[PDB]
RNA sequence: CAAUUUU
RNA sequence: GCGGAUUUAGCUCAGUUGGGAGAGCGCCAGACUGAAGAUCUGGAGGUCCUGUGUUCGAUCCACAGAAUUCGCACCA
RNA sequence: GAAGACAUUGUCAGGUGGGGAGUUUGGCUGGGGCGGCACAUCUGUUAAACGAUAACGCAGAUGUCCUAAGGGGGGCUCAUGGAGAACAGAAAUCUCCAGUAGAACAAAAGGGUAAAAGCCCCCUUGAUUUUGAUUUUCAGUGUGAAUACAAACCAUGAAAGU
RNA sequence: UUGACAUUGUGAAGAGACAUAGAGGGUGUAGAAUAAGUGGGAGCUUCGGCGCCAGUGAAAUACCACUACCUUUAUAGUUUC
């Protein structure tokens, strides 16, 4: 799990959130394997994760990465699209299948409140549009 | 008090429809329930932390709760309800209330 | 209430000893082989007091 | 079905060696308690005989005193009293009049051990004087509830065959299979006993 | 609390005006009541049956509905500042024939 | 081995 | 509210397979010595939790109910 | 070198936990607490002869009881007191005689009832079923209580009727 | 703090229960017996045991497919601490 700071677990509200032990981190714990991949290596761009090895208390991983600059990637076409400046540090956006189930994207009956971001949808529903002539 | 057994009373049916006699029981409320609607939506609601959202009720005065009497009958083994008066001693078998001659001395 | 006494020892905050004098690590040969197949003698140069 | 084929009426008569009949006791374990609750009462039908010596050792007022030799043979009307202590005991499953719902503490008192007179803990008396008094060869064996277990549910005698015996244990076993419900332990299905006296069966 | 009950103050209000303890006297039941007639209202005490409440007690007004062994009565009520009619079920015994407009028939 | 008074 | 436990001589203790009323102290009698005082025997013991039902045979079992109980569970 | 599939680590589950965290800690009232409940109800009175009408005014009451103490029908008349009978007496039972209630009616106090609504005997379970109207508190909202009904079926009576 | 599960592998000792060929305990009076079991009631048995007959006890007797917890218990089988 995760276990939220506050010094000595006294978290000064109302007791509908008091307690601290068993609060369980609303983004998935594949997708943590990368800010702490992306940062030891800045100047390339994580393409994508897989599972590989699960003990009881490190769930391994890969991380398959590109040099963005090795101008074999900059040539040869299949490939350059990554390239682009949209796509630096292109997890923390929350843009690999890793990430994008974790922002759970997809379309349906089922993901009403997610099928842009669930704060476009929270914003579109509830800003009050006024038009010039008065409907 | 004392209630005797046998109460032919006015069933109902569709059947008869008149005066046919039944034999009489209390009941109990049996047990809650699991997997009903209304506790699906008290342990959907008392999960997590908080604790304790539904009032519980600590302030009690009644002393008896309205004993209630089930009609069940024979011809085709319907039963029917009855609320008499509430009472704090419901003597439901025979105990026939005599001419008390003596009175125990 | 506020933290107690006997619990802000836990942290070196002024209840850290006091280590300019003691002089030094009082612990004895570490385990060799002539410690385990004979022995090797040596004389001691002073005592002191310490700290 | 759980006696179809055979271990009643096929391999039963291959073994025999009395040439006097033979009278099928049972064997079944059905547990109910001291909780005197569901007794084993409601004795079932009763179609066709187990080979009867015993000689009914009663007095009548029946209506049919006036022709009561057709299937029994037993007449002497009511007014014998005082021949009750000891001298017959030839009697273990009896009838009895109406009449005895009046008198009957005077043939009882010091013969209470060997049932030589009714009383409470054993009452017979039936007004029903056509079926079980007209066929008096149907020995009327009881399942009588005693405080464990009481499973003696007959069948034929040793030459009585299969097809003879598609009705005989199939209908009369409604004893354990109409009190035996929700407050019933095991056998809602059986585990059968079938041999009278003489060789070997299959405890299924 | 206070006890403002049903048959409250009515200590003198009902009781059987005193030299006539007895039981009704039979040129009661035998007058009938078609509706559109005056009547007045004298509770009585020796029944028990169909009484009325105490503040109907003297008042008067015109008979609606017959029934079998009672009549209704309609009656103006003062309560604020509007009138009401009011619907009541009294038995035959609490109520006469008033004397005040068959002098306007006569 | 139980055991203490007695004008 | 669930599940288990107790209810006797008058006070205090207890055995009964389900084929017997189990010990002491208050009261009363007797005895033993020269009289006491301790000591001894016997007498005065029972809706036997209140029932009901069971089996050949209920002071003791089965089921139910009133006084006390210990843990547990709490959405009007 | 020790220790070795047990510890440790992770998840779930009971227990322990003012060490912490959050929140309440009735209302009336001759100041507030305290005492009482006058906060929900009922009888009489205060109440000034329709009704309504207050005080921590007065004297009391309720959170129950009843298969009969409900329903019906039939027979009888009570509290007392007088006159007399063996044990019999201030207090026993049996007659006769007066006797408007001075008695009884579950439970506070009023009202009511005499071939009874009281005291006894007989027959039962209307203490049933469907839904509406009406009265008193009332804003003429509701709970509780009661009243006259309609349709069914029952009980009782011989019957009118209840 | 205490259980379970996972990290967690490789081999043996035994213990108690589930589990099964099963062995075998019993208060007067009378039965025959001095008695816990369950029932039809008559024979099977080298025996004539009781003959089912009355003899009498708490339900019969001899007798059986086994009707007692079928305990007292050795055994193959499950899981097992
Ligand atoms: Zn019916």
């Amino acid at each position: 799990n995760r276990k939220r700071p506050v010094p000595k677990g006294a978290t000064y509200g109302k007791p509908t959130n008091q307690g601290v032990n068993e609060l369980k981190y609303q983004r998935s714990l594949r997708a943590t394997a990368e800010e702490r991949v992306g940062r030891r290596a800045a100047n390339l761009r994580v393409l994508n994760s897989y599972w590989v090895n699960q003990d009881s208390t490190y769930k391994y991983f890969e991380v398959i990465l590109v040099d963005p600059q090795h101008k074999a990637i900059r040539r040869d076409a299949r490939y350059n699209w990554i390239c682009d400046p949209v796509h630096k540090h292109r997890e923390a956006r929350g843009l690999t299948a890793t990430g994008k189930k974790s922002r759970g994207i997809n379309k349906g009956h089922k993901f009403n409140n997610t099928k842009a971001g669930r704060r476009k949808t929270w914003k579109r529903q509830n800003t009050l549009s006024l038009w010039r002539y008065r409907k | 008090v004392n209630v005797p057994k046998t109460r032919k009373t006015y069933c109902k049916g569709k059947t008869c429809r008149k005066h046919t006699q039944h034999k009489v029981t209390q009941y109990k409320a049996g047990k809650a329930s699991l997997f009903a609607q209304g506790k699906r939506r008290y342990d959907r609601k008392q999960s997590g932390f908080g604790g304790q959202t539904k009032p519980v009720f600590h302030k009690k005065a009644k002393t008896t709760k309205k004993v209630v009497l089930r009609l069940e009958c024979v011809k085709c083994k319907t039963r029917a309800q009855l609320t008499l008066k509430r009472c704090k001693h419901f003597e439901l078998g025979g105990e026939k209330k005599q001419k008390g001659q003596a009175l125990q001395f | 209430g506020r933290v107690i006494r006997n619990q802000r020892k836990g942290a070196g905050s002024i209840f850290t000893s006091h280590t300019r004098l003691r002089q030094g690590a009082a612990k004895l040969r570490t385990l060799d082989y002539a410690e385990r197949h004979g022995y090797i003698r040596g004389i001691v140069k002073q005592i002191v007091h310490d700290s | 079905v759980k006696e179809l084929l055979k271990y009643s009426n096929e391999t039963k008569k291959r073994n025999f060696l009395e040439t006097v009949e033979l009278q099928v006791g049972l064997k079944n374990y059905d547990p109910q308690r001291d909780k005197r609750f569901s007794g084993s009462l409601k004795l079932p039908n009763c179609p066709r005989p187990n080979m009867s010596i015993c000689i009914f050792g009663d007095a009548f007022d029946v209506d049919r005193a006036k022709s009561c030799g057709v299937d029994a043979m037993s007449v002497d009307d009511l007014k014998k009293l005082n021949k009750n202590k000891k001298l017959i005991k030839k009697l273990s499953k009896k009838y009895n009049a109406f009449i005895a719902s009046e008198v009957l503490i005077k043939q009882v008192p010091r013969l209470l051990g060997p049932q030589l007179s009714k009383a409470g803990k054993f009452p017979t008396p039936v007004s029903h004087n056509d079926d079980l008094y007209g066929k008096v060869t149907d020995v009327r064996s009881t399942i009588k509830f005693q405080l464990k277990k009481v499973l003696c549910l007959a069948v034929a005698v040793g030459n009585v065959e299969m097809e003879e015996d598609v009705l005989v244990n199939q209908i009369l076993m409604s004893v354990n299979f109409f009190v035996s419900l929700l407050k019933k332990n095991w056998q809602n299905v059986g585990s059968l006993v079938v041999k009278s006296s003489m060789g070997p069966a299959f405890r299924l | 609390g206070k006890s403002h009950g049903y048959r409250s103050r009515t200590r003198y209000m009902f009781q059987r005006d005193f030299r006539k303890h007895g039981a009704v006297h039979l040129s009661t039941y035998l007058k009938v009541y078609k509706v559109g007639d005056i009547v007045d209202i004298k509770a009585n005490g020796s029944i028990q049956k169909g009484m009325p409440h105490k503040f109907y007690q003297g008042k008067t007004g015109v008979v609606y509905n017959v029934t079998k062994s009672s009549v209704g009565v309609i009656i103006n009520k003062m309560v604020g500042n509007r009138y009401l009619e009011k619907r009541l079920n009294l038995r035959v015994e609490h109520i006469k024939h008033s004397k005040c407009r068959q002098e306007f028939l006569e």
